[PDB]
RNA sequence: AUGGAGAGUUUGAUCCUGGCUCAGGAUGAACGCUGGCGGCGUGCCUAAUACAUGCAAGUCGAGCGAACGGACGAGAAGCUUGCUUCUCUGAUGUUAGCGGCGGACGGGUGAGUAACACGUGGAUAACCUACCUAUAAGACUGGGAUAACUUCGGGAAACCGGAGCUAAUACCGGAUAAUAUUUUGAACCGCAUGGUUCAAAAGUGAAAGACGGUCUUGCUGUCACUUAUAGAUGGAUCCGCGCUGCAUUAGCUAGUUGGUAAGGUAACGGCUUACCAAGGCAACGAUGCAUAGCCGACCUGAGAGGGUGAUCGGCCACACUGGAACUGAGACACGGUCCAGACUCCUACGGGAGGCAGCAGUAGGGAAUCUUCCGCAAUGGGCGAAAGCCUGACGGAGCAACGCCGCGUGAGUGAUGAAGGUCUUCGGAUCGUAAAACUCUGUUAUUAGGGAAGAACAUAUGUGUAAGUAACUGUGCACAUCUUGACGGUACCUAAUCAGAAAGCCACGGCUAACUACGUGCCAGCAGCCGCGGUAAUACGUAGGUGGCAAGCGUUAUCCGGAAUUAUUGGGCGUAAAGCGCGCGUAGGCGGUUUUUUAAGUCUGAUGUGAAAGCCCACGGCUCAACCGUGGAGGGUCAUUGGAAACUGGA
């Protein structure tokens, strides 16, 4: 279905992602939906995290799900709490 | 509602049933030049009650596939 | 060649056994409607019904689509 | 204002016209010579030729029967109490088969396609959509089979047939349940057809369990199941406009154009079929022929333009050739099926097997294009409750100056201008501060130690919290803990030793930077053009010297430039190429003055959109750069909507 994931980009040994919403079928490196922000492995020693909370929570909402590195980031940004708060609100 | 494209021309054929041919006309820039061309695509229009006639000013709008070749209706006759 | 696939074949036959059958029976059940109501017989009502039913049934199994379904049920309830 | 160079060659000489040629940039390049390293890329353009071999699609025991394995541990003493059997229990496990899901993705290629294929902008009151999310309502009651298995039989094989037996979240009946179907009431609404909403009947349509918790003659958690309605996603159709050469291709079409009715499709529709009519298309290029995947982009150019469509991303098409359907939410399906054909292979001659335009690799073709590698550690995908399994996607490694960028092959001092080579006016001049010598350095190299990031996790294990419940287990969420790296002991760092191992290529008459000697003598040869060479060649070949570049330098091929030589920007037609021999005129192009009006062109805004990547600009990260990342800016002949009205158009 549809899906929050990590789509690679950057140069051998030096990984960036940007973290999009894209169909499952759909290439890693190919057709995407939106662009929700970026995440950076190798940066100075510290993930370095882009996220636009308005755009994963609409997703979330109607039924992207993430993979498990990208489910970590928006812990990690708190936007799985959000989620959770609302939902249980509902 | 979304709206369907409406154009206006003169009916140049009114021979087959229920269908009235009309003639829109607009101009084409040169790529180059730049000069304005006179240019005319003929419109298969459905005209259920054959009301309209050769030389007539007629109103179109976009309608699904009435035909094999008829995507348009007549809303009114401008000019007669 | 692959496993999946050698066992895909074996499915596909026995999927299309008692798909065709079913069809069949609903075909059949559609037609001898069909005749009955033209012919006004006495069992038109019964006829029909039994044709529904097996249509209904035909469009959940995917035999045919749900469109196909409602014209022919369509088809048949406008002439009963 | 950021951006624009010319030169040679028609003559005795000249000005002009005019073609030809060159200096530039670019490449998936190839070839010749030569060759140190690193980073980041790129690498069958030709035969959509044929393909040996391995691998590229599985997964689920928490759907199911069955089989294997049989722990823990049951009995007798062979007097062997360490070895024994079936008279048992039989745990964690494992698998062939059934069933579910996946296999329609990802990956490859560009043959076909001149088309709504694609690009851009719209439409669908003519559509469809598994998984995912949300909400609501349910999951009741029965049945008959069949793989596996057992046995028998037929085949060379591939693989079939009979009998018997057996499960399921397999299959089927009935019940109950629609906004679905028919019919009848209304109410409101749009853009023809029509949309929407609310009532009353009629016919008709579902489902399923598994693994756990508990207070266990009944509740419940998670997952799975069914129906209805939305969302999300993906797909389908229609249309405006844009998008290619040839008229020494001018006519084309009969399901053809329209209508009616019916059938058919998710769906509109000649989509199809009967019937009726004679339409439809075409000089605004139909039809035919040739060629071609299209685009984002890319190369060039001051620009306007011109050329192109590798890598990467989007869309399309194809899967030995041709046809067809089946299964399915989705295919008319690269590693599915059926048939026909060609080819290859096997055979007991009866009959069978197969499809690298997946990754490697091979043969062939070619000027020419890589290893039959490592790992699922990361990212992504399928299956699963999950661990996990599968993944030639992908992450890495290998090979190749193929490209781009970076750094080397030493540095300081050095007249004593050594030797030697070359030239010479025999004075000398030049190679040349070059060398040697002396001192210094270690990029690199070598050797020896240390040694990243990339890793997020998931799971499991605690604690808390939220919803729900009688409560619990679970579930969502939050915070802790252990554990996981192919590359790889790689990058990088440190120390020690050593100028030691690390420069070639083309050119030097002019354009065009750089000349002499000798040999040769219209020969041998050179050559992009002007040309050069027939005995004192800065043009051949070699040598010395010099010039231009540098791990490259040259050559060839091809594109843009210069070329204002198709000229919109930006040329011409008395004698240079070029006014139809001349009328009458059709289409088309163009058109006097004023007022009023309109607003199609024009001008000025707003809104949506013109993917990402790229180009450009800025900033940040890599020791720098290349490269990577981020944010702007730009890109329409775009659509929609609001103004202005001089000019063009309309009235
Ligand atoms: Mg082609
Ligand atoms: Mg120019
Ligand atoms: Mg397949
Ligand atoms: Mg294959
Ligand atoms: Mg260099
Ligand atoms: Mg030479
Ligand atoms: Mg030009
Ligand atoms: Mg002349
Ligand atoms: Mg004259
Ligand atoms: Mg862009």
């Amino acid at each position: 279905a549809v899906k929050i994931r990590l789509t690679r980009l950057g140069s051998k040994r030096n990984p960036f992602y940007r973290i999009v919403v894209a169909d499952a079928r759909s290439p890693r490196d190919g057709r995407i939906i939106e662009q929700i922000g970026t995440y950076n492995p190798t940066s100075a020693n510290a993930p370095e995290i882009k996220v636009d909370e308005a755009l994963a929570l609409k997703w979330l909402n109607d039924g992207a799900k993430p993979t498990d590195t990208v489910h970590n980031i928006l812990s990690k940004e708190g936007i799985m709490k959000k989620f959770d708060e609302q939902k249980k609100a509902k | 509602r979304n709206d369907r494209k409406v154009y206006v021309g003169k009916v140049v054929s009114d021979k087959m049933d229920k269908t009235i041919t009309v003639l829109v006309e607009t101009y084409k820039t040169h790529k180059l030049y730049g000069k304005r061309v006179k240019y005319s695509k003929k419109y298969k229009t459905h005209d259920e009650n054959n009301s309209a006639k050769l030389g007539d000013i007629v109103k179109i709008q976009e309608t699904r596939p009435l035909s094999a070749t008829k995507r348009f209706r007549l809303v009114e006759i401008v000019e007669e | 060649n692959i496993k999946s696939a050698i066992k895909r074949v074996k499915t596909t036959e026995k999927a299309e056994a008692r798909n065709i059958s079913q069809k069949s029976a609903m075909r059949t059940a559609v037609k001898n409607a069909k005749t009955a109501v033209s012919n006004n017989a006495d069992n038109k009502n019964e006829l029909v019904s039994l044709a529904v039913k097996l249509v209904d049934k035909a469009a959940q199994s995917n035999l045919i689509h749900s469109n196909k379904a409602d014209r022919i049920k369509s088809q048949l309830m406008t002439a009963n």
